[PDB]
């Protein structure tokens, strides 16, 4: 569970992302497809070199969903029930995966965002993640 | 583990950076914040109530240290990793009995440390050269259970 | 998330479990101990051996805490609120471990149960057990 | 892997009673069935909607046949699992690139089947040397990640 001071802690990380929000999830995804090449497998009509528009694209929509996950920090169940539903029924990502792009998530704000990266932000970072992962792995069938 | 010229070019560049006094202190300190169960395997460590009590405890800061030291052992020898982590892993394993999870979490703590220190340079190809050496660490520490 | 079928399916077979239900938790630790030796060292001040009337003891007590989640199976949340309480702060269980004692409570089920484990229902308890061990990792502090 | 001779003794003697024209498919078909994300990986299998569906489906037990294939040569090389599985590790992680989590789910699928089958002959002891043999093959696979 979040606390108070978790959710404190998110919404002021978070809000220090400002209009790079897009920006780091291209790079998160980016840190994924290189560190686990396992993971490239769920985008085959992707480019997924360096400067891939389609990376660009989706790491936007990858953080539109943070930045909700973040506006609706109480009722993430609601807020992430669509997308729960397509990466558990359409896509199948497999549970660990999520563990994965979590670890580059945070690899990226740590390399962005040296001030607000604090012991106790990370751990607030790393429970958030945990929680929005728990969300999107919740419909399997 | 098997890393390009270009991978271990750009490991052992950035790891001649690395304050070696201070890293694995702060690896092993954010360990212990953001995975709490840790704390479970360091009683004798004194405070750890706070993150503030964590980080700022001498006897992290000193452990941490010998940590990096293992992992720069480590970097030295990456096409022997199992004989370089062969006494760790009776340790770890056998005496310890720490779940080897938390091998891989040091690692990617240690991984989140990096980027903290070095930001832009610490570029995704980097962390990428970064995740198969502490992926090769865990691996080897973990060896007496398989 | 437990589907309205998944209910129905753990609380059939764990309805199944009778007055055998304290046995099959011992056993179950036993499994368990026997098998992931790392997770013995929870244990210091218990006899781990077979027979033991510690773990005999203690099957009884894990036994009595999945019949609650069971009953309360659409609350776990605050039916396990203490429990969750005490493996997280108090005891700092490694989450890893609470997959290992699913694991051994199946193993223990099918043993013991094989009409009643089909795959619709092992799949149902798996995701029952998820759903508990989901419960008792959410207090890390 | 290390099994002690009595370990060796409960897993060869159980091998020998298991039905190998049907334990694979029951393994393989429940995993799909339990872990449903895995069916990915199996599009040319037609109909895998429901359970009844899964474990009828005649390609499911074809392939469960091979796999156990698989675990019956581990079990004869306990002691060099490693080039036992070279070809299925280049397949599996450099072809098909399946998580190497997955390869321990299906092992631990595996031992579920065992206990259904063998009821109360599966005993802890037993339980806990297949847990080595299904972990070692499981390691052994993962090779080709590390
Ligand atoms: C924090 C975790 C994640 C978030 C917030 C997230 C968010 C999203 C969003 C917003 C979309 C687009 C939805 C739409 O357009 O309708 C999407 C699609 C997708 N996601 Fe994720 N995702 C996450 C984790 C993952 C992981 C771990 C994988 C696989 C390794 C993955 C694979 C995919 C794929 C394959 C698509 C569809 C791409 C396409 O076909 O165009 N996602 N995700
Ligand atoms: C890549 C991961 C790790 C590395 C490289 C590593 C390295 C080391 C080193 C170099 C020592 C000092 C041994 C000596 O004094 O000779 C040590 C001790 C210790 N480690 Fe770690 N370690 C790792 C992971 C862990 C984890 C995850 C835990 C617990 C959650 C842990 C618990 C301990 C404890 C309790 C000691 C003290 C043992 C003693 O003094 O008797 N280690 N480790
Ligand atoms: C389905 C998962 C689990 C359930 C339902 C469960 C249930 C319980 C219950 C009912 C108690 C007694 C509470 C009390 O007396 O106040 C307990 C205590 C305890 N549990 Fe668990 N538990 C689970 C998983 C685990 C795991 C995975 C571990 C460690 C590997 C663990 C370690 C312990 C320990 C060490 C105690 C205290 C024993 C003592 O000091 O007497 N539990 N658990
Ligand atoms: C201990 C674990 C496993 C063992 C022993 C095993 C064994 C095998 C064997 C013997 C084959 C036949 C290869 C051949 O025809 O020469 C095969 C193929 C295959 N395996 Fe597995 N397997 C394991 C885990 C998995 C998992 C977990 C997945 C996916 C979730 C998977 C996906 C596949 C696929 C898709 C094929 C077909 C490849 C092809 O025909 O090109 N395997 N495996």
């Amino acid at each position: 569970v979040l606390s108070p001071a978790d959710k404190t802690n998110v919404k002021a990380a978070w809000g220090k992302v400002g209009a790079h929000a897009g920006e780091y999830g291209a790079e998160a995804l980016e840190r994924m497809f290189l560190s686990f090449p396992t993971t490239k497998t769920y985008f085959p009509h992707f480019d997924l070199s360096h400067g891939s528009a389609q990376v660009k694209g989706h790491g936007k929509k990858v953080a539109d969903a943070l930045t909700n996950a973040v506006a609706h920090v109480d009722d993430m169940p609601n807020a992430l029930s669509a997308l729960s539903d397509l990466h558990a029924h359409k896509l199948r990502v497999d549970p660990v995966n999520f563990k994965l792009l979590s670890h580059c998530l945070l690899v990226t704000l740590a390399a962005h965002l040296p001030a607000e990266f604090t012991p106790a932000v990370h751990a607030s970072l790393d429970k958030f993640l945990a929680s929005v992962s728990t969300v999107l792995t919740s419909k399997y069938r | 583990v098997h890393l390009t010229p270009k991978e271990k070019s750009a490991v052992t560049a950035l790891w001649g950076k690395v304050n070696v006094d201070e890293v694995g202190g702060e690896a092993l300190g954010r360990l212990l914040v953001v995975y709490p169960w840790t704390q479970r395997f360091f009683e004798s460590f004194g405070d750890l109530s706070t993150p503030d009590a964590v980080m700022g405890n001498p006897k992290v800061k000193a452990h941490g240290k010998k940590v990096l030291g293992a992992f720069s052992d480590g970097l030295a020898h990456l096409d022997n990793l199992k004989g370089t982590f062969a006494t760790l892993s009776e340790l770890h394993c056998d005496k310890l009995h720490v779940d080897p999870e938390n091998f891989r979490l040091l690692g990617n703590v240690l991984v989140c440390v990096l980027a903290h220190h070095f930001g832009k340079e610490f570029t995704p190809p980097v962390q990428a050269a970064y995740q198969k050496v502490v992926a090769g660490v865990a691996n080897a520490l973990a060896h007496k259970y398989h």
